[PDB]
């Protein structure tokens, strides 16, 4: 019949790959406090309009534990965590022998005077001058005790720059020209399979970094009931990721009263050490809402049940076994570093179908290498003054129940072992494609004969 | 409408509209002309993953763009062709295809022979047609 | 009483800025030079 081939530019065709995006957010530090860790002195603006378009009769697969999107996000925080401390003041000088005592036990006690002997702004010259530091931070060597820091047994330290703020902002993730991100809009989404509600976003949502371990803070959650995430269930291996439907509200507040001392250590360096304690020693805590708590807990256990053996025992019990700084909440508010104990959380088991708040107690620590990162540590000033977070908890993360070969019971306990399933909480429904302008398909048409 | 608006509709509807894919292609708000405007080092991992993406961003465009213009179909956004279809590629009939299969399952249909096609595509209408001239230019 | 390497003493900084250690090592020869009984 004659069929002649002709050429169409704009098709829209795209195949999975994954290109380097980058970053977008509006005016928020600003004049008035900037610095931030993540936006640096500037991030590309983004604009006030977001872009959605509903895309119709497509049904695209996902894969959120097969997507890039989370590891360029994990490579990019750890650049992003080692440029805001390369250039400040290395703390080199701060590994002499200390002896130390404890605080007023009035013959209670967890953290230690310090005295120790360091180099001042001459070099010729030495002085000596107090400082507190936290439990666990030191360790006695072999009367008068004897201390040294626990991280110049191993890697170096650099003290964190003083006027940086640890806030997470909301980061947005944008691709690059002939590239779009595609949007999971369907609520109920379990594990990933094919999308029937697909949108072509240039844009994801606003992504906040939330450094937190075990339970998630400042999430996205979906409108159904709460959703259960694995890579793979019955691996009983291989985590777990949690969605709420409502956030809790967990408040957290420190009550010591820290000054700011700070001595130098050579020229233009200044060393910012505790200063002396004001008011009676008070340890860390964080409120939850009993009754708040106790129906997401639920909701879980009735979600868990579609899932894992129908009606039988879910039990939640302590992280079990680890690290004291992976198996707690760990997070960073104010710019000081919260250990928290979450064993009062799981404990509780339901199975066969003004107001009192659960509290929990919580240690602090100054030095800090995160994401299992032994190449160089860093310790955070103590933030003077007052310190006080407030924010919701939308994202929890689980494990295993060892081996138990079939049997009678299910039992899962927190363990957020690694980073990069935080972001993976609100990386769930994005996955970029590339763009093929270039489509051919016959039509009976031909150009003029001669040319 | 919309950027791939018809993504998922007939080939038809995609033959239809075609340039909202096309313009939203090489420019984007997302660049939004760079600096800060309103520390003085602008070497951070920001500026390394936008230039690298502002580079490949053209590099894809002129890649594909090259083609149209060996092709003789620089100017236009639908050009045709002198090359005959081969009932190898597909045996379906004309109005089979383009009320059918839509596009995103086309691309998937040609995928195997389609750097042949290109090849074939270059002789025909300006390998030998441009050339066709050499008679016709002036007797 | 063949000799071409060295055992050498000396006294270097540890871990801890405030204290010091004195460990040995063998170093090839010209890899060192003398300065001016006991050899330095
Ligand atoms: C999950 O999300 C939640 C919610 O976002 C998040 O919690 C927030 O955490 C950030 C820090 O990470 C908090 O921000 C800090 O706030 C510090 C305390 O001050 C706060 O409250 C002030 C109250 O002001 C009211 O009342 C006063 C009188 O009391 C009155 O004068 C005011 O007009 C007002 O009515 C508030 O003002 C202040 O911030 C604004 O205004 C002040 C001036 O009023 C200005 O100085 C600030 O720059 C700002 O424009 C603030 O909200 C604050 O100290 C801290 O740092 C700043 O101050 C220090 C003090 O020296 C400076 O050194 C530094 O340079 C900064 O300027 C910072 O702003 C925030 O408050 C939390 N929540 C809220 C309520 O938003 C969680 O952290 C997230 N999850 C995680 C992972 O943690
Ligand atoms: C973390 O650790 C750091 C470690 O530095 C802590 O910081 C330290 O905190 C302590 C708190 O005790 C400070 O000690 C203070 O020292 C000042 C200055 O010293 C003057 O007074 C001394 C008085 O003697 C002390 O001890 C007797 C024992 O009974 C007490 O009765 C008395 O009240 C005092 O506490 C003098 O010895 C010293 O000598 C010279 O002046 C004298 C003046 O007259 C004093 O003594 C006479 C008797 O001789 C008394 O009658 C008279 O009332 C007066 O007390 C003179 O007589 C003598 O001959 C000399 O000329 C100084 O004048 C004191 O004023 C405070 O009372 C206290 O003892 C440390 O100074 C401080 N560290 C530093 C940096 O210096 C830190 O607190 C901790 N963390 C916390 C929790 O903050
Ligand atoms: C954690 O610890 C820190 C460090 O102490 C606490 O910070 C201070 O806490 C106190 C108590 O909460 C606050 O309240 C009062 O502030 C008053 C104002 O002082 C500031 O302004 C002065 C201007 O002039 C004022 O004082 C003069 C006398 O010098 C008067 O003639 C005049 O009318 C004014 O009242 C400045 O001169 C001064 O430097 C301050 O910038 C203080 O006057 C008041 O002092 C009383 O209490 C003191 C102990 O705190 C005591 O030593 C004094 O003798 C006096 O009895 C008091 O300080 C401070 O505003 C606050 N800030 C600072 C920088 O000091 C912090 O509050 C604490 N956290 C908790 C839990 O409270
Ligand atoms: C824990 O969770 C509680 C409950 O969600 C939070 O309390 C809510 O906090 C959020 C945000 O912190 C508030 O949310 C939004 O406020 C909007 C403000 O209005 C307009 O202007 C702003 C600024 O330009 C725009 O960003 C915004 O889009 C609006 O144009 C509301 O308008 C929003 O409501 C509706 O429209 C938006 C538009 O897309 C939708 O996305 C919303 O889903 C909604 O349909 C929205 O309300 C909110 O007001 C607070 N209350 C409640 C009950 O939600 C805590 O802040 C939160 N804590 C943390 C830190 O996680
Ligand atoms: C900081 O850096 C210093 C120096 O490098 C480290 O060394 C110690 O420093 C402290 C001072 O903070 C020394 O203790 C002091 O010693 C004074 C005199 O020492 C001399 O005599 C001692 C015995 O005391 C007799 O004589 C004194 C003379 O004043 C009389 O007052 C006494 O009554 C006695 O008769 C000897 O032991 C010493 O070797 C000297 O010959 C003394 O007057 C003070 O009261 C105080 O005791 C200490 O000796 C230094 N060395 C040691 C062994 O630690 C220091 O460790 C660094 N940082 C720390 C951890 O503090
Ligand atoms: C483009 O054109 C290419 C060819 O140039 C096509 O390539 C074919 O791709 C498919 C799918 O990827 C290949 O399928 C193979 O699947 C294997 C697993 O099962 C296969 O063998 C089973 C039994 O094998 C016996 O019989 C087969 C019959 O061919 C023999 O080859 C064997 O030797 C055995 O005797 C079959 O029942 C079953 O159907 C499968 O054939 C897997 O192990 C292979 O790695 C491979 O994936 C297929 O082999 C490829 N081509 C050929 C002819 O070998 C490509 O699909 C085309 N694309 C489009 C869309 O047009
Ligand atoms: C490493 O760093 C050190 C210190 O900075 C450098 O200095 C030498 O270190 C060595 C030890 O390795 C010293 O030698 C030792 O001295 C001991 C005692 O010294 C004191 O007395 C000496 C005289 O000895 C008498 O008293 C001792 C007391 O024990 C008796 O045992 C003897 O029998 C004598 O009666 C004096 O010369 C000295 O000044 C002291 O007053 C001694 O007991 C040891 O046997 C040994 O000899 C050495 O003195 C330090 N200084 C010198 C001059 O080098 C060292 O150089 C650095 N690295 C090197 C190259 O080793
Ligand atoms: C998991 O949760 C269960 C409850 O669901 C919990 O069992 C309870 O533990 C608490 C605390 O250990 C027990 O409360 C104690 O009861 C004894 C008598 O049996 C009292 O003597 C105790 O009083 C002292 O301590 C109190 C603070 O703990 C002080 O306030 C008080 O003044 C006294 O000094 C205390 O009331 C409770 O009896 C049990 N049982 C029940 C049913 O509540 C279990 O421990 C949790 N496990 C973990 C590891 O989280
Ligand atoms: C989310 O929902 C998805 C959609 O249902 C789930 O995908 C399904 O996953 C299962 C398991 O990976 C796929 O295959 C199943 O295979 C079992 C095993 O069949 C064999 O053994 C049984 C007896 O045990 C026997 O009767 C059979 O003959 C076989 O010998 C079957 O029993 C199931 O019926 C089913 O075939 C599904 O094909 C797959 N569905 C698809 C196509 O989407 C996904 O697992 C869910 N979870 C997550 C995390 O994504
Ligand atoms: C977190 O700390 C905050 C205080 O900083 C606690 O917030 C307060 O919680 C009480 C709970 O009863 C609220 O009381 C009631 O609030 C309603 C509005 O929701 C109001 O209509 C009533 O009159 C009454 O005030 C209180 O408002 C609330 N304060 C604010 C402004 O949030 C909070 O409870 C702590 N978290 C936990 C674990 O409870
Ligand atoms: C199409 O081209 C292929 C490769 O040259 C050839 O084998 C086939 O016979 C052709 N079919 C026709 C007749 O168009």
């Amino acid at each position: 019949e004659n069929l002649w081939v002709t050429v169409y530019y704009g098709v829209p065709v795209w195949k999975d790959a994954e290109t380097t995006l980058f970053c977008a957010s509006d005016a928020k530090a600003y004049e008035t406090e900037k610095h931030n860790v993540w936006a640096t002195h500037a991030c590309v603006p983004t604009d006030p309009n977001p872009q959605e378009i509903h895309l119709e009769n497509v049904t695209e697969e996902f894969n959120m534990w097969k997507n890039n999107m989370v590891e360029q996000m994990h490579t990019d925080i750890i650049s992003l965590w080692d440029q805001s401390l390369k250039p400040c003041v290395k703390l080199t000088p701060l590994c002499v022998t200390l002896q130390c005592t404890n605080v007023t036990n009035n013959i209670r006690g967890e953290l230690k005077n310090c005295s120790f002997n360091m180099t001042t702004e001459l070099r010729d010259k030495k002085q000596k001058v107090y400082s507190l530091f936290y439990r666990l931070d030191v360790v006695q060597i072999n009367s008068n005790k004897e201390y040294r820091l626990i991280n110049c047994n191993t890697s170096a330290i650099t003290q964190a720059c003083p006027k940086v703020s640890f806030e997470p902002i909301p980061i947005h993730y944008c691709a690059p020209a002939g590239f779009a991100i595609l949007k999971c809009k369907d609520k109920k989404f379990n594990g990933t399979g094919p999308c029937p509600s697909v949108s072509t976003v240039q844009c994801t949502h606003g992504i906040k970094p939330v450094v937190s371990t075990q339970l998630l803070l400042n999430g996205s959650l979906a409108e159904e009931e709460v959703m259960i995430r694995s890579e793979n269930i019955t691996n009983n291996a291989k985590n777990i990721l949690v969605q709420f439907n409502t956030p809790v509200q967990i408040n957290c507040t420190r009550p010591n009263n820290n000054t700011r001392k700070s001595i130098r250590i050579g020229p233009g360096q200044a060393f910012y050490a505790t200063g002396d304690i004001i008011g009676d020693i008070r340890q860390a805590h964080c409120n939850v809402s009993k009754a708040t708590w106790n129906e997401t807990l639920g909701k879980v256990v009735k979600q868990l049940r579609k899932h894992f053996g129908n009606n039988t025992i879910i039990r939640f019990a302590n992280s079990s076994g680890g690290d004291l700084e992976v198996t707690t909440h760990s997070f960073n508010c104010g710019g000081e570093f919260f250990y928290c104990n979450t064993s009062g959380l799981f404990n509780s088991t339901w199975i066969s179908n003004s107001n009192d708040s659960i509290t929990l107690p919580c240690r602090i620590k100054q030095i800090i290498n995160m994401w299992q990162r032994i190449g160089q540590a860093m310790y955070a000033p103590p933030i003077q003054g007052v310190i006080r977070c407030v924010s919701n908890i939308t994202g929890l993360i689980l494990t295993r129940d060892g081996g138990s070969t079939n049997s009678t019971t299910e039992t899962f306990r927190p363990g957020g072992g690694d980073m990069r399933d935080n972001w993976r909480s609100e990386l769930y429904k994005y996955k970029v494609v590339k763009i093929e302008p270039l489509g051919v398909a016959p039509t009976r048409c031909k150009r003029r004969v001669v040319g | 409408l919309g950027f791939l608006g018809a993504a998922g509709s007939t080939m038809g509807a995609a033959s239809m509209t075609l340039t909202v894919q096309a313009r939203n292609l090489l420019s984007g708000i997302v660049q939004q002309q760079s600096n800060l405007l309103r520390h003085l080092l602008k070497l951070t991992v920001w500026g390394i993953k936008q230039l690298q993406a502002r580079v490949l961003a053209v590099e894809r465009y002129l890649r594909d763009q090259q083609l149209l213009g060996i092709w003789g179909c620089s100017g236009k956004l639908i050009c045709c062709t002198n090359v005959p279809w081969n009932s190898s590629w597909s045996n379906r009939n004309l109005s089979e295809i383009w009320d059918n299969m839509t596009w995103l399952q086309w691309d998937k249909e040609i995928s195997n022979y389609t750097q042949i096609i290109y090849g074939l595509l270059e002789e025909s209408q300006n390998q030998q047609e441009k050339n066709e001239q050499d008679l016709l230019a002036l007797d």
